[PDB]
């Protein structure tokens, strides 16, 4: 029992691993696109004007 | 000869509507993204003289 | 000001631990939470709290 | 006492081929809810559990070896071996029922004759294993001849990797592995993975890059290369990791035996013997998975390589030059 229940621990734990890599990929490709999106302070100050 | 701890870490998941990058976007869950070909915004002004 | 403990803690090897320190040679610091995971709760993730 | 005999009621009728789809027409379409293997997309929630994939996780694909029961003289066949040696089987003439003959690559090693520097590290280990090499000779008298006209190379057949070995004083019951992963005997669960020396395989392909195409697939060949040394024949047998396909590796392969070719065919500018022109031969002893790791492990030093996810797929012998 306690190889069996030991044995459901590891593929939670490697199943865990796969959905809380993947709430890293929402906030690195949302960030992502903010930074296709962000010309810098020298260019877009004097267009502001 | 004696074990005095054993120890591990555990990664806390960080959500990323929980996350304040989040105030920067709009969030709406999409049942079938996969259906979709292309979207589209369209935008009309009109500019007073 | 501050406010510690007044005392050390104390380990000793009672009598679970005290079997294993004569036959085995080998002695472990609290058996009681060793015991009650993996006969106990064999299934338990590990939590934080 | 039944519940011993319960247990097998379990494990057996649980452990069957899986049984032909087969269902009458005048069910209706119930046939569409018995096909639960080639479904290969579950549905993931936001927190799923095993208790949710424990249905995708039971759908496993159907993997079975087909073992080979070799009886052997325990003389032959060493007492000691690390149990994932790869086998030949020798083959000259039915003489008796069934006494059968199993070359390990250390013990062809010994039957050669070939230098000490050229395989400077399993001939110390060869050596221990067996006596000045005569112990072995004496079943096969013809190996003076053999060599001649090159008939060796056609009297094996490349069998697999062990899997259990039953010693006894006098006989070794040997039973090896084809067609895939041999299930290993003393450990439960377990797969018995295929051993290598470090010194016979060469290793072919290494790059600083100064770029390859990953893939699925490198394959392991065996090479049994004839040659003269000391004016007495003797051979040679490498082998080769590489997943470049068959159209390079013969190309491949004739670039590592230069110096062996010039050596030879210096001499028969002088006596031209027909039998004297076949050179070497090329099996293909099964794939290898992409980027698993050989494993370095040792042996008393002997080091010792170990293929994890094996499977063994023997070819013919091809006479290259």
């Amino acid at each position: 029992f306690t190889e069996y229940a030991g044995a459901i621990k590891t593929i939670t734990s490697a199943l865990q691993f796969g959905m809380d890599a993947l709430e890293r990929g929402l906030v690195d490709t949302v960030l992502a696109v903010k930074l296709r999106h962000a010309p810098p302070v020298f260019i877009l100050k004097t267009l502001g004007d | 000869e004696a074990l005095l701890g054993v120890y591990t870490n555990v990664v806390e998941f960080v959500k990323f509507l929980e996350t304040a990058l989040a105030a920067a976007c709009v969030n709406t869950e999409f049942k079938d993204l996969r259906r979709m070909i292309d979207g589209k915004i369209q935008f009309k002004i009109s500019m007073p003289t | 000001a501050m406010s510690g403990p007044a005392a050390y803690a104390s380990y000793v090897v009672r009598g679970a631990n005290l079997v294993t320190a004569v036959s085995y040679g080998r002695a472990m610091r609290n058996f009681e939470q060793f015991m009650a995971r993996i006969v106990d709760h064999p299934n338990a993730l590990p939590s934080v709290e | 006492q039944a519940e011993n005999a319960a247990r097998l009621g379990r494990q057996v009728l649980g452990l069957l081929p899986p049984p032909t789809h087969r269902v009458s027409l005048t069910r209706g379409p119930e046939f569409a809810r018995g096909v639960r293997d080639l479904l290969s997309k579950y549905a993931a929630s936001t927190r799923p559990t095993v208790g949710s994939l424990h249905e995708a996780l039971r759908q496993a694909p159907f993997r079975q070896p087909t073992y080979g029961d070799f009886l052997v003289y325990s003389q032959t066949f060493s007492p000691q071996e690390p149990l994932g040696t790869f086998l030949f089987s020798f083959k000259q003439e039915d003489n008796g029922s069934s006494m059968d003959m199993l070359l390990t690559p250390t013990s062809l090693f010994m039957l050669s004759g070939m230098e000490a520097a050229k395989a400077p590290q399993t001939h110390k280990v060869a050596g221990v294993w067996y006596g000045s090499g005569s112990g072995l000779a004496d079943f096969i008298p013809n190996l003076s001849e053999l060599m001649d006209t090159g008939e060796f190379h056609t009297l094996l057949t490349p069998v697999g990797p062990m899997v259990q070995s039953v010693h006894s004083t006098f006989v070794t019951k040997v039973t090896s592995a084809m067609k895939g992963v041999g299930l290993a005997r003393d450990e439960p669960r377990a797969h018995v993975g295929l051993t290598l020396p470090c010194d016979m395989l060469v290793d072919l392909d290494e790059s600083c890059p100064m770029r390859e195409p990953a893939g699925l697939n490198v394959t392991i060949y065996a090479s049994l290369v004839y040659l003269r040394v000391n004016q007495r024949p003797s051979m040679a047998l490498t082998f080769f990791q590489s997943g470049k396909g068959f159209a390079e590796v013969v190309a491949m392969i004739k670039d590592h035996f230069t110096d062996v070719i010039r050596t030879k065919y210096i001499q028969l500018r002088h006596e031209l013997y027909i039998n004297r022109l076949v050179f070497g031969a090329v099996c293909t002893l099964g794939t290898v998975p992409f980027d698993s790791h050989p494993v370095h492990q040792s042996l008393n030093s002997l080091p010792v390589l170990v293929f994890a996810n094996f499977e063994a797929a023997c070819g013919p012998w091809t006479v290259f030059l």
